[PDB]
């Protein structure tokens, strides 16, 4: 069938229900800590 | 010597229309065979096609010609000598006998931490039947069913991880290529025409 | 000797159209029998099909031939001798008498921690009726109902577990194969044709 | 001796179409009776069906035959002797008088901790009326209304519990079988034909 | 000297309609070839087109003319001398043989912390077949299939980050350009006309 | 009527609204404790 | 019927309602602890 390129990111490409996942799946892999606490 | 061939109508007998999001009336296969087939028979140096699709337009134009110069008052320079409607020894009928959507779909997609990439593909299949019938007796001399797959693929890749403490890098690059069903139908008609010519060669005719 | 057979119209009497997401006008079975059946009768070395589907195009082409050479002015090389429209001893009518969607669906899918995999299958069923009728008297000599199942399966697998503390590995690979309804309809017509030939053999005719 | 029977049209008078997700134009009962009924009358060794559905195609084919050999120039080997269109003593009309969707639905499903299983069933019902009418006088000799239930069931089972502290085992196996409405309509027509034959036996005729 | 050419109908044989959100009846290719083609043949200084599309309107207007001055009572100033409907030596038939939507889609979009930007593009493809047929004999003199891609792109950019503690700066600027399918169809017809003229030059005619 | 086999799990079988239940009804029956706390 | 291959992951394959499950069913099986706490 006809395949149309659609962006997955809600930014630049519309599909908004795809956002709450993309962010919660990027915070679930955020291994970066505040440079204030747990640092010098 | 070339063979006069009269292609009347290569009907879209697939009966299929395009699925959502396309229109409900948007047929999956072009209604334009008998133009791809006349082009295929003209391109192969074996046949001289005759119009026979728009024959009524040709007959009204010949009516106008025969009515414009029937008084002998037209200038002898711009008068058109009508001889007769050239007759065809054979006749190539046919149809687009089928269009199955997604005879084979598939796709592999991987995505590690943040960065990922995927691929999809879908094979439609269009089948075209061509029948060289002998106009003298009416029997079908040759009948070939040709198939052609239509590959529509899509490759995407995307990054949605954090670069710093609170710096989110989203980004993605995609690409998508559908083989035009008109080009694949023209290729199926082309292969069918080569088959018909070789078959006529292999038994007596041509 | 081969038998002249005139296939007029193998009508799509299933009445079914394709469900969502396909179009509402997208018929589930190709409208292109009488082209698959003429191909099946031509491929079996028993029959010579006559056109009879596009007979009007053949008759207009013969009109053009008979009008092009009725004055004796056409070159004796490129004149087409029309003998007569070849007559058929029998006539193979028929229909696509049914298309039931999902006569048997099913699927097993397992998924342990993260990694999983599944399979689905759906059997459509297409039934084609073929009737050899004797043109002399009009009685139906043979009538066969053939069936053919159309298996559409889909195998997928996917990983969505964590590899490290905060490293998510998503990924998945799938595959999906639908048997083309045109090929299954051609197979049903083929089996019906073999049945008709063997039946004509088993009682007197052929 | 067998009885010549002329089946003209067994019309789809149910008026029902298939519900969602199927197409709006997808009729619930095949439009292909008069092909299942001719097959049923041919299979029972009592009747010789005559075409009468495609009678116009037979008449044009006989036109072509009578025009091909009216000059006596056809070879005495491949000439077709037309006798006359065989006449039928009786005539089996009829209809598909009804298709009620889900005359009886139901289903039991249990599911303890994690593991569960269910079953569903739906009975459609198709009713077919068959009328043997006497062609001499026009009166209806026999009229039978036959019914047939169409059972579509579905059995599923599934596991979604935890096996370890944080190891989730999801999985499920299903199966679904719909009786083809074409086969059930053919069975209803078959029972109606047996009823008509036995009725003609039980009073004078046959 | 210029060649009289009669363009009767360049039919929209693509069969495609526009997908959602456009209407279901909104055809993807204009139905207005035979007006773009007459314009293309008029613009090239080789041909004089004749109307032949609206020929019935021309014939009724000539009826009115011939009925207005058949009594000799019209003023000799405003009388229109009808000579004859000018006859065409050749005839350019054709079709819009195909319109494949998204033969090649794609797009790259990046977005760092807050500020981002993306681009999309879609290539439709329209194919037009043109056939110069010789009105004297009816044979197709030339047949060309031309293609043309229709590029629809869209460039966007957007800022959604915080400027101060609690000061949110959202903003975005976009742009979107679709090539008009009418202009691309006119370009395909133009290239086909140049091909036909050069082909007629390369073999005898013109 | 025509019965079509549809998976109930949102994994392998599409219907996504069926997920938040399947999981919350599998955690409401999770009688497995952490092998660290409430153990040796 | 016609079977079309559709991805289940909202990333690469569209269906976004399938996300909140896929993640909450992957955190409900996350047996990996922070290499800082409950470690050396």
């Amino acid at each position: 069938g006809t395949m149309t390129f659609q962006f997955r990111n809600p930014n630049f490409g519309g599909n908004p229900n795809n956002g709450a996942f993309l962010l919660n799946s990027a915070q679930a892999q955020n291994s970066y800590k505040d440079p204030s606490y747990n640092d010098d | 010597g070339k063979i006069f061939v009269s292609v009347y109508n290569i009907q879209d007998e697939t009966g299929q229309f395009k699925p959502y999001p396309a229109s409900n009336f948007s047929t999956a296969v072009p209604q334009s065979a008998t133009a791809m087939l006349v082009t295929a028979l003209k391109d192969s140096r074996w046949f001289i096609p005759l119009e026979r699709q728009g024959l009524q337009n040709l007959l009204n134009e010949r009516k106008i010609i025969r009515a414009a110069q029937e008084n002998g008052t037209v200038a002898i320079n711009n008068r058109i000598p009508l001889q007769s409607l050239t007759a065809a020894n054979i006749m190539v009928e046919g149809s687009i006998i089928g269009y199955e959507s997604n005879v084979k779909s598939g796709g592999v997609g991987a995505r590690y931490f943040g960065i990922g990439a995927d691929t999809q593909y879908q094979l439609d299949q269009i089948a075209v039947n061509l029948r060289v019938v002998n106009v003298s007796t009416g029997e079908i001399l040759s009948s070939v069913n040709t198939s052609k797959t239509i590959l529509s693929y899509e490759v995407q890749a995307g990054v949605f991880r954090f670069i710093d403490y609170q710096r989110l890098l989203e980004g993605e690059v995609g690409y998508t290529s559908n083989e035009p069903v008109m080009l694949c139908l023209m290729s199926a008609i082309e292969t069918g025409v080569i088959f018909l010519i070789n078959d006529g060669i292999d038994r007596g005719l041509w």
